């Protein structure tokens, strides 16, 4: 009766990476991995990941500067387990987190077994992995920062319009399905490309109506739900959602490898190969502290290096920020108070 | 060998230290602070040490000239703008008595690119020519691949 | 070689105003929001029949942003056409129509066909732009203005042609 944490910490630390999978398992961690839900990280830690299961358990693994990586889980019968944990390029378990880290390059990561790039679909179920592993974080001078410039944070409104329904949302760790989306989509008064939030939903959020519908059409526990509502009442929530749909969070990542990210383009185009622009999976989690962090990694086929021709895979530009309890979802505030930290990594296929 | 990599910005360092220490090319960042890896080819270990280049960092160099059996400094074939703000660092590396007894491997890096720039052309570009009482070579060669960049390992090797 | 002709169409405006939607309904005859912004550059293709000649094309589209513009740039290089779209409901992204044109002097070839459109002109109870006032600017320079649509449409095929037809010109 191993408890469903238990069983991930287990593989992590074992290898996900592990070559004697009978694949029949990748199948099964693939279900796990996809719960975890980057979190606002503590002053001395590089990076706070949870997951609360569907067998009542919960897993919190934390990463301090020193790489030190310390897990706690809750079984179903409120267990507290603490385990600390060991990273080796046996298993690669520091890799196999969603953290972001000071890497020399941008990190480099292979898909699991099956895991094809075709169509729309194909995409997104990449992207999903993808987002849960390591990145490398670039660094950004005044004239390539997403927040600098003539007019920063400008399309936030219209990047969202065109953006939820169509992207992988996550509100602690209760996903939030297309028409959960649609739904969002109205309460924040985001009709056509050029409107902006009602002044109200600005200065009090989501309005407690429509909000609670989002949740009631939205995958978890009733006790889970009910969450949901109390975050998207808030009008920090707002700016949160708003900003992680940002559309220049990818020039400091893409200023780096755009010429390798044409010529993946090139290939498909050639190819045919129905394949959306980029996609996007963004995870909010709120801290019972308060603190709101914002985690959105953009995804974008790319072409690997010279050294591999003809192997294409995905460069996954994550963004993580935090959300100032005060900060209204005004194009001004959202500029001069937020932080990003932007880091991405490129993945390619398992052939 | 305690090796000290050097050169003007966005040279081609850090693609070359962690070229070998790899194999594979990987998208290097802006390093800001200092890479140093440990590769060992012709059954001999190499301690290389990636210093940044940024034109505020670069007076930094010198907390690492003491200590130092050999000078890699990559140079960028095509900024022929700045080619000789290379000889002007590279003889106040040299010329400080710190390193004034060292092999002296430059990197004539990008000899992909169009613009290519000749290794005996740079060899008296940098003033490398006409200074002698001293031990160095010209090897050519280009990170994005791997050509030169261990027959310059195995230079430092026969040369010491 | 099976084609006749290699044109390269570079799509540059203000972000927002459909440069991915007239991209689409002329290279697939479609068009959904169930698309995100583009993130960077885009590349489609879409073979036509002009002139009794097999004119292969090559449509790089790129994001609005003015962050990205900075990147789009090592794109300006071997453009065979601007296609410098504007919303013709949104007064802003009318007045920086001349903006984007500066940029393609100081990065896109001298020679480059330049064609305006006027996109999103369906929704003319929310317009900005009379097809006077653009077409003054335009005529201005010698750039072929048209409203389109890539909703209903309207000059989908025609405003797009007119950029493979002007570009046969120098060829
Ligand atoms: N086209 C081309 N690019 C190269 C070649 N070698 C390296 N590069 C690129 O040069 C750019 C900078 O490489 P780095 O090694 O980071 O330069 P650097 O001087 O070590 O960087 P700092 O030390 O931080 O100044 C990267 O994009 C490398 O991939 C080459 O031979 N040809
Ligand atoms: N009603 C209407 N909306 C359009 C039309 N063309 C573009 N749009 C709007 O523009 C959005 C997508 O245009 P988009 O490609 O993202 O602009 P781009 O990012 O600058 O290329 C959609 O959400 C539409 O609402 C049109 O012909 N009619
Ligand atoms: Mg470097
Ligand atoms: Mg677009």
């Amino acid at each position: 009766e191993m408890s469903c944490a238990e069983k991930l910490l287990k593989v992590l630390s074992f290898g996900l990476w592990n070559p004697t999978y009978s694949r029949s398992e990748r199948q099964s961690f693939q279900e796990l991995l996809t719960v975890l839900e980057p979190v606002y990280p503590l002053p001395n830690e590089l990076g706070r990941v949870s997951a609360r299961f569907s067998d009542g358990s919960s897993l919190r693994i934390s990463v301090t500067n020193s790489e030190s990586i310390e897990a706690e889980i809750r079984t179903p019968n409120n267990e507290k387990i603490t385990v600390l944990l060991e990273s080796n390029e046996q298993n690669r378990l520091l890799q196999s987190l969603p953290i972001d880290r000071h890497m020399p390059y941008i990190q480099v990561h292979r898909a699991l077994s099956e895991m094809d790039l075709t169509d729309t679909t194909s995409m997104r179920n990449l992207l999903g992995f993808t987002s849960k592993l390591s990145t490398t974080l670039i660094p950004h001078n005044a004239q390539t920062d997403p927040l600098s410039g003539p007019t920063p944070f400008s399309s936030i409104f219209m990047d969202t319009c065109r953006g939820l329904g169509n992207a992988k949302l996550s509100l602690n760790g209760v996903d939030i399905p297309a028409n959960a989306q649609m739904l969002l989509r109205d309460a924040l008064g985001l009709k056509d490309t050029h409107s902006s939030p009602t002044r109200n939903v600005i200065d009090h959020g989501i309005s407690r109506h429509d909000a609670e519908q989002i949740a009631r059409e939205s995958s978890g526990s009733d006790k889970q739900k009910a969450e949901v509502v109390e975050f998207l009442c808030h009008p920090e929530a707002a700016t949160a959602i708003c900003s992680a749909f940002y559309q220049s969070f990818n020039v400091p990542a893409l200023t780096l490898t755009h010429e390798r990210i044409s010529k993946a383009s090139e290939y498909n185009a050639e190819r045919s190969l129905d394949t959306p622009n980029a996609c996007i999976n963004i995870s909010i989690s709120q801290s019972s502290d308060g603190n709101i962090y914002v985690t959105s990694h953009t995804g974008v086929l790319i072409m690997a290096p010279e050294d591999r021709p003809n192997e294409m895979g995905m460069l996954t530009n994550r963004t993580s920020y935090e959300v100032p309890q005060g900060v209204k979802c005004t194009i001004d505030e959202m500029v001069r108070a937020l932080q990003p930290r932007y880091a991405a990594s490129e993945t390619y296929l398992q052939n | 060998m305690r090796i000290l990599m050097l050169g003007l910005d966005a040279a081609g360092k850090t693609t070359i230290l962690y070229k070998l220490k790899l194999g594979q090319s990987v998208t290097t960042i802006p390093t800001v602070g200092f890479n140093v890896e440990t590769v060992t080819y012709k059954n001999v270990k190499f301690n290389v040490w990636d210093v940044g280049g940024q034109d505020k960092i670069r007076p930094l160099w010198r907390h690492y000239y003491t200590g130092t059996q050999g000078l890699i400094f990559v140079v960028d074939c095509a900024d022929r703008d700045r080619i000789d703000e290379a000889r002007q660092e590279l003889h106040r590396i040299i010329n400080d008595r710190e390193m004034r007894d060292a092999i002296i491997l430059i990197f004539a890096n990008k000899q992909d690119l169009p613009d290519a720039m000749k290794p005996h052309e740079i060899q008296e570009k940098l003033g490398l020519t006409r200074i002698r009482d001293r031990n160095w070579y010209v090897q050519p060669s280009c990170a994005t691949s791997g050509d030169g960049l261990y027959e310059g390992l195995t230079w430092l090797t026969s040369n010491y | 070689p099976e084609y006749d002709y290699l044109f390269k169409l570079l799509l540059i405006g203000d972000s927002g105003v459909g440069k991915s939607c007239l991209l689409l309904r002329f290279a697939d005859d479609t068009y959904t929001e169930s698309y995100i912004s583009t993130i960077g550059v885009d590349f489609k293709i879409r073979t036509i029949e002009l002139d009794g000649k097999t004119i292969k094309l090559q449509i790089w589209d790129t994001a609005g942003q003015e962050r990205f513009r900075t990147i789009t740039s090592s794109y300006y290089r071997g453009a065979h056409g601007i296609i410098v779209v504007y919303d013709v409901t949104d007064q802003e992204s009318f007045n920086n129509v001349k903006q984007w044109l500066q940029e393609i002097d100081r990065y896109a070839s001298e020679n480059v066909n330049k064609l305006l459109v006027g996109n999103k002109c369906d929704l003319t109870t929310k317009k900005v732009v009379d097809y006077t006032t653009a077409k003054e600017f335009a005529d201005s320079l010698g750039i072929p203005f048209l409203e389109t649509s890539a909703k209903n449409a309207t000059n989908v095929e025609q405003s797009f042609m007119t950029m493979a037809a002007e570009i046969k010109k120098r060829m």
